[PDB]
């Protein structure tokens, strides 16, 4: 009952190509053409991406192609550009009648346009202050590559603080939010709180107060 | 090709759901039809497949004894039972249409919540506010909620984060639209949030700061 094998990640840049494999078992890869290959962007349905081995269905761009020898499939993708990081599986009949889906590799494009966060702070809202509870709200978009530091400041003290992990907008960038759990007179009490988030050697900083 | 899916949402460890799919744009009594699984940390597991007539019926490894699958040609239904249901049977299921040997077609899936807490509808509060207003759907469960902005009529400048778990054991997102400033009077912003788990509803109209 075990997966088609993987490589979890590959990260590659701009314009190179690249070559995933998918290793299995003569029960599948082995003695059939039953290879498939999906794609999955973030918060979408998996799509099919090469059927039969090697088969492109219309609509899927050319860069991709399919193969395979003895119990392993290859699955190549040219001139990576920035729409092509996703993730990607592996997939197979096996005889007695199941399918059977690799483990998943996540690409990552990395030689993209470098973008600074844009940062947008919200104070909690009336409404959620009527119901004796505050939440500030830090919305982080824009930015490229993906990775961010989100700090919270009280006046200028460092601080019930949630953060997402970046995602996919994902065009050409990320986005992020952090949220900052406040008792509504803690709110009341200091005259001002950040919201400081660090990418690459830049931080951008954020103000709100009551 | 539609592939609506249903059912789903929370369930008590132990208990049992039933799902359907209805399928439309294709001969659904040509086809074999599958049902896949992906839990929220990992991959991409087939789960089940019924072929053409429903007389030949196939089950993973880790489902069988469990799950049963069956298919309606008459009203182009699919459905899977899944029972005895454990923790990590929380997954988002996909009805999947079969080609010929692959999955050309995916429904967008349901989130199926195994776990012995109990269901609570969103509070949905206003971020007022080129401006960027929004929503903060806050302490719900389980997930999800879909979020749309003027009845899907807008879509520009929308980006829906994903959520955070708080340690509270409650999802909180936030959905942010950039408008143009000049239309803060003008315009009408309603952000529609569909609850399914609980069948809650609930549109906010956010208008500019006091």
């Amino acid at each position: 009952q075990s997966a088609l094998t993987q490589p979890p990640s590959v990260s590659k840049s701009l314009g190179q190509s690249v070559t995933i494999s998918c290793t299995g078992t003569n029960s599948d890869i082995g003695d059939y053409n039953g290879v498939s290959w999906y794609q999955q962007h973030s918060g979408t349905a998996p799509r099919l991406l090469i059927y039969d081995v090697s088969k492109r269905p219309s609509g899927v761009s050319d860069r991709f192609s399919g193969s395979k020898s003895g119990n392993t499939a290859s699955l190549t993708i040219s001139g990576l550009q920035a729409e092509d990081e996703a993730d990607y599986y592996c997939c197979s009949y096996r005889t007695g009648g199941t399918y059977i889906f690799g483990t998943g590799t996540r690409l990552t494009v990395l030689g993209q346009p470098k973008g600074a966060p844009s940062v947008t702070l919200f104070p909690p809202s009336s409404e959620e202050l009527q119901a004796n509870k505050a939440t500030l709200v830090c919305l982080i978009s824009d930015f490229y590559p993906g990775a961010v530091t989100v700090a919270w400041k009280a006046d200028s003290s460092p601080v019930g603080v949630e953060t997402t992990t970046p995602s996919k907008q994902s065009n050409n960038k990320y986005a992020a939010s952090s949220y900052l759990s406040l008792t509504p007179e803690q709110w009341k009490s200091h005259r001002s709180y950040s919201c400081q988030v660090t990418h690459e050697g830049s931080t951008v900083e954020k103000t709100v107060a009551p | 090709v539609q592939l609506v899916e249903s059912g789903g949402g929370l369930v008590q460890p132990g208990g049992s759901l039933r799902l359907s799919c209805a399928a439309s744009g294709f001969t659904f009594s040509t086809y074999g039809m599958s049902w896949v699984r992906q839990a929220p940390g990992k991959g991409l597991e087939w789960v089940s497949y019924i072929s053409i007539s429903g007389g030949s019926t196939y089950y993973t490894d880790s489902v069988k004894g469990r799950f049963t699958i069956s298919r309606d040609n008459s009203k182009n239904t699919l459905s899977l039972q899944i029972n005895s249901l454990r923790p990590e049977d929380t997954a988002v299921y996909y009805c999947a249409k079969e080609g010929w040997a692959y999955f050309d077609y995916w429904g967008q899936g349901v989130l199926v919540t195994v776990s012995g807490a109990s269901t609570k509808g969103p509070s949905v509060f206003p971020l007022a506010p080129t401006a960027a207003l929004g929503c903060l759907v806050k302490d719900y469960f389980p997930e999800p909620v879909t979020v749309s902005w003027n009845s899907g009529a807008l879509t520009s400048g929308v980006h829906t984060f994903p959520a955070v778990l708080q340690s509270s054991g409650l999802y909180s997102l936030s959905s942010v639209v950039t408008v143009p400033s000049s239309s803060l009077g003008t315009q009408t912003y309603i952000c529609n949030v569909n609850h399914k788990p609980s069948n809650t509803k609930v549109d906010k109209r956010v208008e500019p700061k006091s």
